[PDB]
Parts: C-alpha cells; sequence; structure tokens
DNA sequence: TGGAGAATCCCGGTGCCGAGGCCGCTCAATTGGTCGTAGACAGCTCTAGCACCGCTTAAACGCACGTACGCGCTGTCCCCCGCGTTTTAACCGCCAAGGGGATTACTCCC
DNA sequence: GGGAGTAATCCCCTTGGCGGTTAAAACGCGGGGGACAGCGCGTACGTGCGTTTAAGCGGTGCTAGAGCTGTCTACGACCAATTGAGCGGCCTCGGCACCGGGATTCTCCA
C-alpha cells in the first residue's frame, strides 16, 4: 500500500496533553485533519501573496505573523501571535 | 459623489487613530475608501428595499436592515 | 536533536518545511517560518480540543464525536467567525427556536 | 378520541430533528439524481461512493441554511407559514439570483 | 426525471431541522428547482477538474476543490 | 470625537434615493451609521496591517485595494 | 382548576466492533560543509502630505403643517395539520460481470 | 546511459440485479386557526420656507518619508551520509449504542 501523510498522531499528542482522559473517533480525526490542513493552506497562501506584494522572494517569520494578524479574528489572533513568538524565541536561543 | 469629502476623511482619520498613532494617508486612499463605502450602502439599501416591499410597506424600518444583514451573511 | 523538541512544540517542523517547499509559495523559505506556523496550528488545535472536551463532558461522553466539534465551534464567537463558511459532516444544527413561534397561551 | 392541538407536533418535530444528526434524504434517490444530472454534461462517468456522500452533505447544508433564512423572512412578514415569496427573497438577498 | 424522489416529507424534515412550524404546499417545487440548480453547478465544476486532471472516475477530493471554488468548503471527506 | 454625525440626514436620504427607497423612517439613521462604522472598522484594520508590514507610515491606495479584496 | 394519557427520561443487562497500543522496517529529516547572492543597512533626493488662512455659496437645520399610511381590530373562509388507513420503494445481503488505474517486465531512442 | 512506449496481471472497486420485508410515503378527511381583506384613527413623514453653517476652492509653506542606488555578509539553496520518527499490519477489550420496564413530565379538556 502507498504512504499517506496525516496529522493524527500529533493532534492525539495535543489532546492527551490537554485532556488526559479523553478518546476520539476516526470521523472526528478526519474533520480535525481537514481543519488543520485548510488553515495551513490559508495561512500559507496569505503569506505567499504578502511575499509577492512587496517584491520579495523569501517567506520569513514576519510574513507568517502578518498572515495570522489578517486571517485570524479577535483575541485568538493575539494569543496565537504570543505562542508563535515564544516558540521562535526559544528555538533561536537554544544551544 | 453624495457624502462630503471632508467629513468622510475626518471619520477615516479618527477610526485609524485607534489602531496606529501618527498615521498618514494618501488622497487616493480616502477617495477609494469613500467610493467603496457608498457602493456598500447603496447595495444595502436596495436589499432593505426588497425587505420592506416583502412585508407590504413603503416605509423602511430598522428591522429591515437587521433582516438584510442577517440573510446576507454578516452579523 | 530534532527541531520540534528544540523549538519546544509537539507539531512537526520539518514536515511543515517540506510542505512549504513543495507548494511553491515562494522561491526561498526561511528558518523561523515553519516554527511559527507549527506553533500557530498547535494553538488553534488547543482551543478546538479544549472546547470539544468541554462539550463532551457536558454531554456525558469520553470520546469526541463530530457533533461535539460542531457544538464547540458554533458556540464560541471567534471560532464561529473563523469557521463560518465551513460545514462538518454528521454535525447537525444548533438548537434555536424563534420566540414568536412558542405557544404563548 | 384524544387529539393534540394544531402546532404542538411541529414543536416536537423541530426539537427531535434539531437534536439528531442522521441524514434525511434517502440514499438511492439522491444517487439517481446525481447520476441523471451528470448524464447531461459528459457521458460514461463513474462516481466514488464518498463523492455521493459529500454531495449529500453539501445539499443538506445548503437547504437547511436556506430554510432558516426563509423562516426569518417569513417571521418578518408577520406570518408563521413559509411561502415561495420568502424563498425568492432569501435567494435575492444573497445574490444567487440576478 | 428523478427530481420527484425528493419527496414531500423529506422537505418537511429539512424544514423542521431549520425550525419551520407551518409549510405551504407551493414550497416543494421551488425547493426541487433550487437543489437542481445547485447540484448542476457543483457537478459541472467537479467534471471540469476531473477532465483536466484526466481520470475516468470522479473522486471526492475533486468535488472538495469544486466546493472550495464556490466558497462553500467541506471538512471530513479527505479535504 | 463624535464625528459619526457627519454622515447627515440628507446624505443618507440620497444614498437611499439612489437605491430606490421611497419612504424612510427616523430610526433608520442611527442604524446606518452603525453599519458604516462596522464596515470601516473591518477595512481600516487590514489597511493598517498592510501598511505596517511594509514598514511604511503612509497608507497608500494600493493597500486599500488589497484590503477590499480581502473581504470580496 | 385535576384526572387521562401519551411522550420523554432514565438505569440495568448485552454485545460488538473499533480505538489504541505494540512491533518492525525505511526513507525523508538531520549533520556537516560549501558557495553565491537577497536583502540589511546607509545614504541621497525631492514628491506628496499636513496644515493655516480667507471667501463665496451651496447644503443642511429647524419648524409648521397637511395628510398618507401603520397598525390595531374584526369578519371570513380556506387550506393545512393530526391522525387513521393503504400501498410502495428504499434497503439489505449477496453475487456476478467486468472495467480501471497503478504495478511489474521487455524493449526502444537521443 | 536513462526516460518512456507497450503490454500482462493480481487485483480493487464500480455498477447492475434479484427477492424479502417493512419502514415509510401516499392518500383522505374533519375541522379549525391563520391569511387575507376591509375600516378607523392618529401619528409620523414629505414639502416648503427662512436662516445659519461649513464644505470646497485657491494659495502657500514646511518637511516628513517614499523611492532608489552601492555594497557586502550572513543566510539559505544544495549535496553526501546516516539514522530514528513515523508509517502500516495486527490484537484486543472497553466505550457506547440498543432494548426494555418504569418513573417523570407536559398537555387537554371537562
Amino acid at each position: 500500500k502507498t504512504r499517506k501523510e496525516s496529522y493524527a498522531i500529533y493532534v492525539y499528542k495535543v489532546l492527551k496533553q490537554v485532556h488526559p482522559d479523553t478518546g476520539i473517533s476516526s470521523k472526528a480525526m478526519s474533520i480535525m485533519n481537514s481543519f488543520v490542513n485548510d488553515v495551513f493552506e490559508r495561512i500559507a497562501g496569505e503569506a505567499s501573496r504578502l511575499a509577492h506584494y512587496n517584491k520579495r522572494s523569501t517567506i520569513t517569520s514576519r510574513e507568517i505573523q502578518t498572515a495570522v494578524r489578517l486571517l485570524l479574528p479577535g483575541e485568538l489572533a493575539k494569543h496565537a501571535v504570543s505562542e508563535g513568538t515564544k516558540a521562535v524565541t526559544k528555538y533561536t536561543s537554544a544551544k | 459623489l453624495l457624502i462630503r469629502k471632508l467629513p468622510f476623511q475626518r471619520l477615516v482619520r479618527e477610526i485609524a487613530q485607534d489602531f496606529k498613532t501618527d498615521l498618514r494617508f494618501q488622497s487616493s486612499a480616502v477617495m477609494a475608501l469613500q467610493e467603496a463605502s457608498e457602493a456598500y450602502l447603496v447595495a444595502l439599501f436596495e436589499d432593505t428595499n426588497l425587505a420592506a416591499i416583502h412585508a407590504k410597506r413603503v416605509t423602511i424600518m430598522p428591522k429591515d436592515i437587521q433582516l438584510a444583514r442577517r440573510i446576507r451573511g454578516e452579523r | 536533536k530534532t527541531r520540534s523538541s528544540r523549538a519546544g512544540l509537539q507539531f512537526p517542523v520539518g514536515r511543515v518545511h517540506r510542505l512549504l517547499r513543495k507548494g511553491n509559495y515562494a522561491e526561498r523559505v526561511g528558518a523561523g517560518a515553519p516554527v511559527y506556523l507549527a506553533a500557530v496550528l498547535e494553538y488553534l488545535t488547543a482551543e478546538i480540543l479544549e472546547l470539544a472536551g468541554n462539550a463532551a463532558r457536558d454531554n456525558k461522553k469520553t470520546r469526541i464525536i463530530p457533533r461535539h466539534l460542531q457544538l464547540a465551534v458554533r458556540n464560541d464567537e471567534e471560532l464561529n467567525k473563523l469557521l463560518g463558511r465551513v460545514t462538518i459532516a454528521q454535525g447537525g444544527v444548533l438548537p434555536n427556536i424563534q420566540s414568536v413561534l412558542l405557544p404563548k397561551k | 378520541p384524544h387529539r393534540y392541538r394544531p402546532g404542538t407536533v411541529a414543536l416536537r418535530e423541530i426539537r427531535r430533528y434539531q437534536k439528531s444528526t442522521e441524514l434525511l434524504i434517502r440514499k438511492l434517490p439522491f444517487q439517481r439524481l446525481v447520476r441523471e444530472i451528470a448524464q447531461d454534461f459528459k457521458t460514461d462517468l463513474r462516481f466514488q461512493s464518498s463523492a455521493v456522500m459529500a454531495l449529500q452533505e453539501a445539499s443538506e447544508a445548503y437547504l437547511v441554511a436556506l430554510f432558516e433564512d426563509t423562516n426569518l423572512a417569513a417571521i418578518h412578514a408577520k406570518r408563521v407559514t413559509i411561502m415561495p415569496k420568502d424563498i425568492q427573497l432569501a435567494r435575492r438577498i444573497r445574490g444567487e439570483r440576478a | 426525471d428523478n427530481i420527484q424522489g425528493i419527496t414531500k416529507p423529506a422537505i418537511r424534515r429539512l424544514a423542521r431541522r431549520g425550525g419551520v412550524k407551518r409549510i405551504s404546499g407551493l414550497i416543494y417545487e421551488e425547493t426541487r428547482g433550487v437543489l437542481k440548480v445547485f447540484l448542476e453547478n457543483v457537478i459541472r465544476d467537479a467534471v471540469t477538474y476531473t477532465e483536466h486532471a484526466k481520470r475516468k472516475t470522479v473522486t471526492a477530493m475533486d468535488v472538495v476543490y469544486a466546493l472550495k471554488r464556490q466558497g462553500r468548503t467541506l471538512y471530513g471527506f479527505g479535504g
């Protein structure tokens, strides 16, 4: 059989990291995978067009941050920006 | 044009003050903003006109406006 | 060793880098971009799984069905705004009976 | 003979069909409908079963959203009954009909 | 025609999920027409992407991209 | 401050009259100023975001053009 | 206004089938180094934006007033719901033809 | 020297069918509550007139900041080696749907 890439184990890691005594069905697996792939495509395309609009050939962290600012509504956007900045900072400051 | 230019550019400067300080604007920017706003309100008033004619009336109520924005897809 | 542990996340970063490279979004791609994007996807996953677990605990269940995802996404205002134009299979509709239709006796 | 008042069974059915989640249109008539529509464009095309299920889901979503909009337009006209002018108004507000 | 398979109680249950108390008898033909139009547009876009991508069998991911073309995106069928 | 009253009663009247409205109530104005304010809040934040990411202090017309293409 | 009565919730036994670990590979992610250039930064120019002012004149504010229709009330009548009864098509379970797109080998040409 | 044309193949999935049967749509009717039509009134809205205000036009001054050139350097494309995370096969035992008896809870009407 061919190999198909899914995000199932990683969202299972996140689910066990938040609610430790909870299961999940295969259908809900499919909808959750579709959600994360769609928001991947949306943020990626918005970042791509912001890369093109300023005569620039590289996608950086700034473009993804501006894409989160444009594409996400409310305080959810501000909190996601904080999480991304924290992850990038500890990745860069790592040995 | 229907709305006067200076009150609309005063309004857009006041609403852009709340998001970044000391912001400057191009003149063609506020002209495009005025044109887009007028097109939006004309299309809205046509939709509320159909809403008012639906309920056997010729006077428009605000409930026509909430009906138009609810059916249209906004909030 | 692996860069997901180096960034301090659970989502993959190299897979995100490969998928950004394949999709031809730009000619060059940076280093912090997949880290930031994986953090964003993990945090959106955190709200939706939180609210779905809250819904499942309300409905006395231990496994998340898509009905609980539908209830969780259609109750929070920001998640309903972000996912307004989507639909969830085997989801159902929120309970909403308009007030004027009730038996006012 | 006991008989409920007119209007109660509508409340009961609205509650029972908003609480549940199982699909409403039966499978084989919608299969026949999608094959008959696809006969008009190109010939000898074949469908996966998941494609037919996805079309059922999309049709359900579009029609329940349309009926909710129709109900709001009917309440605005100071009635309870839905009528075809309400449906035509609901599609004209969205812009689906020019 | 198979548009008559969408029967009167099926549209009644579609109304009840949307919360409709009283239904007129002239709803049903208009409902059949608007579902005919919607499905015609969707299968047109799906056969367009399948004929461009060159298979004899139309798969679910193609109609997911067809629905995403209309801004009516669907989750949970491989999309 | 309180410059939403610059969208005056006859300007709203002409905006309705182009749309074909014949008779207008007195409570229409206090709702259409709210709708215009909501639409401008949803546009100017995207214009500000585009102007900030390009490291500029001036909102050009093109930023408004992509801001309107955001909403469609 | 209280009894009839039917619809809904609720807990115990049943079972069934599917989520989740476990094992084992394998191949794309990781290390390391190399090179070529994209953009970071400096700095120069000089367009376009903000502001102060005056003047003329169209536009709006304010109020009076006549009257057009919004809405509350009543009669009518009709068509749509509730439910009993009758026919019919979706489904189910399995089988069989059989086409179809990826999977090997055999072989060819720039 | 490697991509590609052609073909055989083991299947995997698609479509069509046939009988049972059984839920489920189809139909009919009683009858009743809402849609619809009409009238009264009184209240709010268009129209018009006099005045007052501010928008727009011109004219200018200052200067911020967009726009572009020069140069380089740290950073990302790019390639060989390698290796462990993450894919798939598979086993199971528990989560949850189902069924049934009974308590609970609205509702109708006399």
